[PDB]
């Protein structure tokens, strides 16, 4: 029973089909259908900026070619993951790798650690727990509720407040993607 | 069916 799982995403069905048939040969992994704390390695298929990349990321996780798997299948052993991982798509994925495999202790990031506390919109894409696993991971403050936050992300239709920005999901995910804290002015709601 | 894009 391995202790890591492997997720995949943008996988074509014919490609998870081979995915499955390489953990089945190689072992070292359970498949698990989502990014979760035991998750390691997220193999993509397309580079879509798809919620299991975003998990990935704020995790610190290998995000990879399906070509690892090819490779590892044919040298008949899991290799190094390096040369996979799809840093064009996503820059902050090997950076965030990189600090969670030095971490001593449960790796959480820092990106948002200078922000003050945000408020996520129950109504907002990606759905609100996972939007706040994603800021917390990535070393945000969640609120509880608006009077809490200056940040108040997604749908939002409470009367607005002139000291608090009101900003898309986008904001979130595309400092995320990057490892920059994205200038507010671009994503205002 | 696909995973959303973000």
């Amino acid at each position: 029973k391995p202790t890591r799982t492997l997720v995949m995403t943008s996988m074509p069905s014919e490609k998870q089909n081979v995915v499955i048939q390489v953990v089945d040969k190689l072992k070292g992994f359970s498949i698990a259908p989502d990014v979760c704390e035991t998750t390691t390695h997220v193999l993509s298929g397309k580079p879509l900026r798809t919620l299991n990349v975003l998990l990935g990321i704020a995790r610190g996780c290998w995000v990879l070619s399906y070509d690892w798997v090819l490779w590892s299948l044919e040298l008949g052993h899991w290799i190094s993951e390096e040369p996979f991982e799809l840093s064009h798509h996503f820059p902050a994925a090997p950076l965030c790798r990189s600090e969670c495999h030095l971490s001593a202790g449960p790796y959480r990031g820092t990106l948002f650690a200078d922000q003050p506390a945000m408020f996520v919109s129950p109504a907002s894409s990606p759905p609100v727990a996972k939007l706040c696993e994603l800021v917390h991971l990535c070393g945000g403050r969640v609120s509880q509720v608006p009077r809490q936050a200056s940040i108040v992300i997604g749908p939002y239709s409470g009367k607005k407040k002139a000291t608090v920005k009101y900003l898309s999901e986008k904001w979130v995910l595309d400092s995320i993607t990057q490892h920059k804290v994205c200038a507010p002015e671009n994503y205002l709601l | 069916q696909a995973s959303q894009e973000y």
